[PDB]
């Protein structure tokens, strides 16, 4: 039941680069 | 209202993403056995999305993420299932449909003996 506040960052070049990094793709 | 697809990738470079990860110690959550862990994150007035990655140590864990309009009212984003997040980085993005709260639902419920370490980060961008 817990429940934590977190404020989001404002997303990098930097950031977006690794996340992109040998990418594959996800459905639900 | 009308609400957008999310978008979900995974990436391979688990062991560099949680060491960036540990080099804060509020991005790490433990998450006890039968438990459920849900991170509020409210949309950014500089930003139209939201996007987050994240992962755990050997073993995975059920991950969701639901909408909260700003009792209240909520969309599903992503439905909650079980990722394996322990082999590879989950990732996402998501057009904000409005402004409002983001639930990221870390879920541990069914796992009876089992914490879960869980490594996150959550952004907007424009
Ligand atoms: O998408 C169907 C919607 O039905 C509503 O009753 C629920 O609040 C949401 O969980 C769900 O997204």
């Amino acid at each position: 039941g817990l429940t934590i506040e977190a404020e989001p960052t404002e997303l990098s070049y930097q950031d977006a680069l690794e996340m992109l990094a040998e990418s594959k793709p996800v459905s639900t | 209202p009308v609400i957008a697809a999310p978008s979900m990738w995974t990436r391979p470079q688990i062991r560099d993403f949680k060491e960036k990860i540990r080099q804060d110690s509020d991005s790490v959550i433990t998450v006890g056995r039968g438990e459920v862990v849900t991170v509020r994150v409210p949309t950014h007035e500089e930003g139209s999305y939201l996007f987050w990655e994240f992962a755990t140590d050997n073993y995975d864990i059920g991950f969701g993420v639901y909408f909260e309009w700003t009792k209240p009212v909520l969309d599903e984003i992503v439905p909650v299932y079980r990722r394996d997040c322990h082999e590879e980085v989950y990732a996402g993005s998501h057009q904000y449909p409005g402004r409002g709260v983001y639930l990221l639902k870390f879920d541990n419920s069914y796992s009876l003996w089992r914490s879960k370490s869980v490594y996150y980060r959550v952004y907007y961008t424009r």
